[PDB]
RNA sequence: GUUAAUGUAGCUUAAUCAAAGCAAGGCACUGAAAAUGCCUAGAUGAGCCUCAGCUCCAUAAACACCA
């Protein structure tokens, strides 16, 4: 019975930005402070204004508010970046910067003689190479930009077998340090995906398992 | 499940109070940060990260 | 040239038989600036049905944390379950990838990581100007 | 007594002892001690993701050596004022470390635990997952200015 | 001279090398609950219980009495959850628990006691008094 | 008159009474005991009773923790028992629920302090 | 489609008084843990049968099949 190896990514990008809070999450966010307000001792800034406010009063009969009004009007006229970067587009989905509140998955398109596959990054590797190198080598060529990868454990995070004749496919998981992606109008087409999209596009049993070592969170 | 750690407070009984500051680096991202003088928004600039001849460059554009 | 060596060795020796404290932390110890302002704060005086919310929320709140602790660790135990067939797998297959896969990587030493932002970063971001400089303490 | 059957049913000190190196086999690799530091502005949210690595490694039955606090680590912002030539204060902000060390952990468990506490991580931390090792040790402890002065002088 | 011991040791399970991965109880209460339940068991050395009369340890005695009320298990067990569970879907039981001011029905809780479960304690207490021992023996 | 049990000193609890209650709070349910010199179980409360269950909400609280406390003390009451002994931890001693519970067993009339023993 | 076996909560009780004990989480307290107090949810897999039997699903290890 014949043997052979086959090696996959599971390359990871983390969110940029927070989940929103869940109502009850902001519930106990608010008790806390309210808490954390009324168990506090003094702050200078609201010392020095009830000093303020009692020696006017005390003087008006025989600031801190200029403070705080000036950091108000800086803070309106200081702009934030827009959190949301998808809803405005709801077209380009194989953009780097699609999802920042969620981590995401990379997966290209590749149509086989035989076989018309939903296949994660995936390589070969002859007996002389080690399953690291054969990782860095294939990130380093299949993706055809200049980006960096860390990589978390040399332990086997998943592995699938199947029986034409046999074959094992072992997926590794690494993670993004910055990816600086170029040629981005390339025929191959590659797109950054979240657990409900693969749920949604993984067809096979043995990729539609991913999400068994893949976080939810 | 960044939102696991962060519904917390100061749980000691002598302690001034903090409020939720909006601070900037050199990057255009926020962090929350509890802090005394309660302003809005704060920027942590950065003047060592260049060379000289990025410094005198920056200079000369400004 | 002699008599000079051998003071400051003894010199050398009688500092090393000292001791070792560590730097006394700033956090655990409250400031003398904070014992002028106790003495002037209101109560609060805690209604009754606020009260009854917040013991409801904290109710509510330990149950949601016993469900997400619980979902918790059934993912990592899931993942512990795959990384075991996994490796059981492997090592069923060919005993020297599984013996080269069972070590740590030399590059997982200076492991840095930085957890997410409220905004995302903005591109084409300058900050105007400003320095720096060290006001910490020092201690002998 | 020592000929009775029931000798020794009063023995406990085998049951509490009361008077490191990596260990890297190939396959148990159980390396020595690390040191996971956290690095941030807010000492609620430090404390409070400190606590949770704590909790976390003891219910996954991680030795913690143990669980400390770096000194703190405070900078001071100067802001350059409009029309050039002149630096003021702006505000002071703190900076705070807080440290727990772990014993052993395998290839495997130190993956899926590093997965954990990254995908757990959260705002405006700084992780750093490090080997225990002597300028660490030696970071949490007072300065030498004699015996630095000392080896100047011989040197 | 030595002499092997006549049975198991009382602390020859646990394993005396690798203590610290090996769990450890930190409450007092949590130890004497354990020390408590050791000291009830027939051990092979000679125990307070054995010198101090524990009445010849286990006896069988003899039951002159009518049999007990026949009762259907899962049925009982239904209606006690659906009990349990309607009390507790009150929210006035819950301020009052929370509020720490409730009351108890002691006549009631009497009666459904010596309906369900009085005529073993009292049973124990004749033991106790020592009536089956003077009137059948 | 009885010859009570005064001996070990060196252990806790002291064995020299002639009733002793003892007081288990479980996880889950709450349980009061008087027990003999010898061990035997005289008279007991649970809140592992239907009795107790039905009328009672949450098991473990202080409110179950006196409702027991009180239950046992009209149950002592029957069986004739006036007099115990409670020889709690001192941790023990200062938690809401046994307070209240040494409070209703005073107010429901068995009083602690088992007398002392005539020509001792 | 086969067997040696089971669905008591994460683990073991019990199934004539009663589904229990240990686990697991939030708040108060300390630098963190740990202890204590106040607490929070928990199960006899499901359908009929007489008052232990027949099926379906699920787990666990092997045999045919698709990969
Ligand atoms: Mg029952």
């Amino acid at each position: 019975s014949p043997w052979r190896l086959l090696g996959a990514l599971c390359l990871q990008r983390p969110p940029l930005v927070t989940k929103p809070l869940t109502p009850l999450q902001e519930e106990m966010a608010d008790l806390l402070q309210q808490i954390e307000i009324e168990r506090s001792l003094y702050s200078d800034h609201e010392l020095r204004a009830l000093d303020e406010a009692q020696q006017l009063a005390k003087k008006k009969s025989d600031l801190a508010q200029d403070l705080e009004d000036m950091w108000e009007q800086k803070f309106l006229h200081f702009k934030l970046g827009a959190r949301l970067t998808e809803a405005d587009k709801k077209d380009d989905r194989t953009s780097l910067h699609r999802k920042l509140d969620r981590n995401l998955i990379l997966l290209v398109r590749e149509k086989l003689g035989d076989q018309d596959i939903w296949m994660l990054p995936q390589s070969d590797w002859q007996p002389g190479e080690t399953l690291r190198q054969t990782a860095e080598r294939t990130l380093a060529t299949l993706s055809e930009n200049n980006m960096e990868a860390k990589f978390l454990g040399n332990a086997p995070c998943g592995h699938y077998k199947f029986k034409f004749l046999g074959a094992k496919v072992f997926f590794f998981k690494a993670l993004l340090l910055t990816g600086d992606f170029s040629q981005a109008g390339k025929k191959g087409h590659h797109v950054w995906v979240s657990k409900e999209e693969l749920g949604d596009y993984l067809k096979p049993k043995y990729l539609a398992q991913v999400r068994r070592f893949l976080l939810d969170l | 499940d960044c939102n696991r750690a962060l519904l917390t407070r100061l749980h000691r009984q002598t302690y001034a109070r903090l409020y939720p500051v909006l601070l900037v680096k050199q990057d255009g991202s926020t962090i929350h940060i509890r802090y005394r003088e309660p302003r809005r928004m704060l920027t942590m600039p950065v003047d060592l990260d260049s060379l000289s001849p990025e410094e005198r460059r920056a200079r000369f554009r400004k | 040239d002699q008599a000079a060596k051998d003071r400051l060795k003894k010199r050398i020796r009688r500092l090393e038989k000292a001791s070792q404290e560590l730097i006394p932390i700033e956090d655990f110890i409250t400031p003398v600036k904070f014992l002028n302002k106790e003495r002037q704060r209101p109560p609060v005086e805690l209604p009754f049905e606020e009260s009854e919310r917040r013991a409801l929320l904290l109710k509510r709140w330990s149950l949601y944390k016993q469900r997400e602790h619980e979902m918790e660790r059934s993912a990592i135990r899931s993942l512990l379950e795959a990384q075991e067939e996994a490796l059981q797998e492997l090592r069923l297959s060919s005993p020297e990838l599984h013996a080269e896969a069972t070590k740590r990587d030399p590059s997982l030493f200076p492991f840095e990581r930085q957890g997410p932002d409220y905004t995302p970063p903005i591109s084409d971001y300058q900050p105007p100007e400003g320095r720096y400089q060290d006001i910490t303490k020092v201690y002998t | 007594y020592r000929s009775k059957p029931t000798h020794g049913i009063g023995r406990y000190k085998h049951l509490v002892k009361a008077q490191v190196r990596p260990i890297n086999l190939g396959t148990d690799y159980e390396y020595g001690v690390l040191n996971i530091h956290l690095i941030a502005y807010d000492m609620a949210l430090a404390e409070s993701y400190a606590q949770y690595v704590h909790n976390l490694c003891n219910h996954l039955a991680i030795k913690v050596e143990e669980s400390y606090a770096m000194p703190t680590k405070t900078m001071e912002v100067l802001q350059l004022q409009e029309q050039g030539s002149k630096m003021f204060l702006d505000a002071v902000l703190t900076t705070h470390e807080r440290v727990v060390q772990i014993s052993g952990l395998s290839a495997t468990f130190a993956e899926i635990f590093l997965e954990i506490i990254h995908s757990n991580l959260p705002e405006g931390v700084k992780l750093s997952v490090r080997e225990h090792t002597e300028e660490d040790f030696k970071g949490r402890f007072k300065a030498r200015p004699e015996l630095e002065e000392l080896l100047a002088k011989l040197n | 001279r030595r002499a092997a011991p006549l049975g198991p040791m009382p602390n020859e399970d646990i394993d005396v090398s690798d203590l610290e991965r090996l769990k450890k109880y930190r409450s007092f209460d949590r130890y004497r609950r354990r020390a408590e339940q050791e000291a009830r068991k027939p051990h092979w050395w000679r125990t307070y219980r054995e010198h101090f009369g524990e009445e010849s340890g286990p006896k069988d005695r003899v039951d002159i009495g009518l049999p007990p009320p026949k009762v259907s298990r899962t049925q009982q067990l239904l209606e006690r959850k659906q009990a349990l569970r309607e009390l507790r879907a009150n929210v006035e039981e819950e301020r009052a628990a929370r509020l720490q001011t409730a009351r108890i029905p002691l006549e009631a809780v009497r009666a459904e006691w010596e309906r369900t479960c009085g005529p073993y304690h009292k049973q124990r207490l004749a033991e106790y008094c020592g009536l089956y021992r003077d009137l059948f023996h | 008159v009885a010859r009570k049990e005064r001996g070990w000193g060196t252990v806790w609890p002291s064995r020299e009474f002639w009733h002793r209650l003892r007081v288990i709070r479980t996880q889950h349910h709450i349980e009061a005991l008087v027990e003999h010199r010898n061990g035997q179980v005289v008279v007991s409360a649970s809140t592992r009773e239907w009795a107790i269950k039905k009328h009672l909400y949450s098991t473990r609280n202080v409110v179950a923790c006196e409702s027991v406390g009180r239950v046992l003390a009209e149950r002592c009451l029957e069986a004739g028992i006036n007099f115990m002994v409670y020889h709690p931890t001192p941790w023990e001693a200062a938690s809401d629920s046994i307070k209240r519970l040494q409070h209703a067993m005073t107010e429901g009339g068995v009083v602690l302090r088992e007398p002392r023993r005539i020509y001792e």
